[PDB]
């Protein structure tokens, strides 16, 4: 049961449609971030 | 591609200009015209069956028609 | 305006 | 007097300028064209590649907190990442420098600071940019 | 909706039943008439040093990275 | 107006602990980096600033 075939970019015979029809993180970062936060306490001490 | 006739034309006009007129300086009067009349003997002899070609195809658009 | 006919003076030679 | 006087395009000079000082110095080091000895003068010339489309925020935010006041360093951080939209694309710019901006020649030469100090070294570059005073 | 996708081809039963023109074209005259037949101390004061294939994506692929770090300078 | 407020497909609706909980964590890993925060919650950039 294919869908009815709604697209963005091109809408050839000017229909208007449903508005909806238009339409996570490695660990290193803790590890790059904690880390310079360590180096500027270092700094600061 | 007439261009290469009429530059070789040109050519034989430049050498016989000046084995023409070895002792008269400049002015018309020479009318040696075999070699450049065989450079366009030459060139109709290549485009007699281009002609044939073209004209042919011509013809027949105008009275057989367009394929 | 004398800063920067001195700076003038150092960036040329 | 941040920026040491390496680092170039400087104000003081044209390019060809610098290309003139840059020939004289090479010429006006102490006993440089000489191989009497058996010395040895070596030029090198390579591009820093990729140097605006790998730096990441996070080192680039806790670089610029030590030479700018934070409100500064949070804005130039949080300006580099914008939409780049397209025609038809459009991404989160999450880490990389955009040239385009118009303060991102000082980063594009701050960060650039960093790497001649870690390719000079600490003493030689206390060496070359002299001392503070003078 | 005056330009539209292809739904099936001119058949050539069409060009078929078509009497032709005599037309001699450029590239029909004669060429190649035969058949050819076969046979039958000084860098201790910095923080780094040494003291201290193929895949099907074109896209995502080595040369096409190589390309565009070579061609957008 | 479309891609920060009339776009329905993000989330406008106030934050759980989790949420507020894990935009500290992440304000302090992703300092300055509100898009990217913004792209991690699925949720709009000034909102979550
Ligand atoms: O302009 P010039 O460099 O002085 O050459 C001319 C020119 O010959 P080009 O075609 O090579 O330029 C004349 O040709 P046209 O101007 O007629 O096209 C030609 O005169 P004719 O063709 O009428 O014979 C004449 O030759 P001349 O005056 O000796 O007859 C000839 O002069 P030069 O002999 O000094 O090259």
């Amino acid at each position: 049961k294919i869908p009815a075939a709604v697209s963005n970019w091109k809408n050839p015979n000017g229909y208007t449609v449903a508005l909806e029809r238009r339409v996570t993180i490695n660990d290193g970062f803790m590890k790059l971030s904690e880390a310079l936060e360590n180096a500027d306490k270092k700094a600061r001490q | 591609k007439v261009m290469h006739q009429i530059r070789a034309c040109k050519d034989l006009k430049h050498i016989i200009y000046y084995k023409f007129n070895k002792n008269l300086g400049k002015g018309p009067g020479c009318g040696f015209w075999q070699p450049a009349w065989r450079v366009w003997l030459n060139f109709l002899r290549g485009t007699i069956p281009l002609l044939e070609r073209y004209i042919g195809n011509l013809i027949t658009r105008q009275f057989e028609g367009r394929s | 305006p004398e800063r920067w006919e001195i700076r003038q003076l150092i960036a040329s030679g | 007097k941040l920026f040491p006087n390496w680092i170039k395009p400087s104000d003081s000079e044209i390019p060809p300028l610098l290309v003139y000082k840059w020939t004289q110095g090479i010429n006006n080091l102490s006993e440089i064209w000489d191989v009497s000895r058996g010395q040895s003068a070596v030029l090198l010339e390579t591009t820093l590649g990729e140097m605006a489309e790998k730096i990441d925020f996070t080192l680039l935010n806790r670089l610029l907190r030590l030479i700018v006041d934070p409100n500064i360093a949070d804005y130039i951080t949080a300006k580099n990442n914008v939409v780049i939209n397209f025609k038809d694309m459009s991404h989160v710019n999450k880490y990389g420098l955009i040239r385009g901006l118009k303060f991102a020649s000082f980063i594009f030469q701050y960060y650039g600071l960093v790497i001649d100090l870690l390719l000079l070294g600490q003493e030689r570059a206390t060496d070359l940019a002299g001392p503070a005073n003078n | 909706t005056s330009h539209r996708p292809q739904l099936e081809a001119r058949s050539g039963a069409k060009a078929a039943a078509y009497t032709p023109t005599g037309i001699e074209h450029a590239r029909l005259l004669p060429g190649h008439t035969t058949l050819k037949y076969r046979k039958f101390s000084w860098r201790k004061g910095t923080a780094f040093g040494r003291h201290k294939g193929y895949i099907n994506d074109m896209t995502k692929s080595e040369y096409h990275q190589e390309f565009l770090h070579k061609h957008v300078r | 107006r479309w891609n920060e407020y009339l776009n329905p497909k993000l989330n406008f609706t106030e934050f759980s602990k989790e949420e507020d909980a894990q935009l500290l964590d992440l304000a302090r890993e992703l300092p300055n980096q509100w898009r990217t925060i913004a792209d991690m919650m699925a949720r709009p950039a000034q909102v979550c600033v």
